[PDB]
């Protein structure tokens, strides 16, 4: 988890968000796979 | 063992690195490449 | 000696090196000049948290091996590392190190460790004088 | 930092100090942190506690280290003997009887 939640696309996600649930009181972000082959999380994939 | 090389990146090399320690095996990779051109209104004056 | 690791490469001709590579994710933390400057504050940061024991003492003669040169700095980092080595841990750079301190160094806790036991023979010769006490009776 | 939690809530009594070697030992790479987290690991080993990693750890340190408190524990039943032996000797004072 803390793997593929490091780069900086996961971060990010939050802080809109987030700055979106203040103003208008809402905010929300998506998870996703798709195919790494070099540095996977694991099984040549990774989630984002 | 076990090493492995961007085919891209070793051409003209091979022959060199094979009278080193050569051997075989072959396997697909999501790479990335960038690409700088520049531009003109006009033309292209440098491409890829 | 009949074991060894961690050496480094050459990989000769231009451009080559395992496409195992990433092995360092990216972290952010304050700007350093330099890898030796980072390390000096490293240790800087370890002391204070921390008590004066033992631990405490290692750090500073560390962070007087860390200090680049001067008249002030160069003979205590000297003193410093002479210290660490001869506290074993240091383990030498070698580029001398071992020979003038591993040496009256190794000498020491032996002499006396190695005393001890050639006058704890003693010892059972003290027994062995009971004995002789009973070969009198 | 679970560890550095861990410490202050704690006193300067013994768990303490294996926490603290414990946190040298979690230390990433330098010339500082590596001296020392590789003090703190042969410290840790040799405390009995740390249980090798053993890519090495065990055969420089759990030799010498068995080496000590065996010697010691150990070589204190070899006088110990002599203990007896001082009881041996009395024996003889009742043979000499």
């Amino acid at each position: 988890y803390r793997t593929d939640m490091r780069h900086n696309t996961a971060k990010i996600a939050v802080n809109i968000a987030v700055r979106e649930q203040i103003e208008a009181g809402v905010g929300a972000w998506r998870l996703v796979t798709d195919y790494e082959d070099q540095s996977p999380t694991s099984n040549n994939q990774v989630i984002r | 063992p076990v090493s492995y090389f961007k085919r891209d990146i070793k051409d003209v090399i091979d022959d060199l690195a094979d009278s080193g320690f050569i051997k075989i095996a072959e396997r697909q990779i999501k790479r990335r490449r960038v690409y700088k051109s520049i531009i003109t209104c006009t033309a292209v004056l440098k491409d890829k | 000696m009949a074991e060894v690791v961690d050496l480094a490469t050459g990989e000769k001709q231009v451009l080559n090196d395992i496409r195992g590579r990433y092995e360092c994710y990216t972290d952010v933390g304050p700007s350093f000049q330099s890898m030796k400057q980072q390390n000096r504050a490293e240790i800087l940061e370890l002391l204070g948290k921390t008590p004066q024991g033992t631990p405490e003492y290692q750090l500073l003669l560390l962070q007087y091996f860390t200090l680049l040169d001067g008249k002030g700095v160069e003979m205590m980092r000297d003193y410093a590392n002479k210290q660490l080595i001869q506290m074993g841990v240091k383990k030498p750079e070698t580029p001398e190190e071992q020979q003038w301190l591993v040496e009256a160094q190794q000498a020491k806790q032996g002499q006396q460790d190695p005393a001890m036991v050639q006058a704890q023979g003693v010892l059972l010769q003290g027994q062995a004088e009971l004995a002789k006490a009973q070969n009198q009776t």
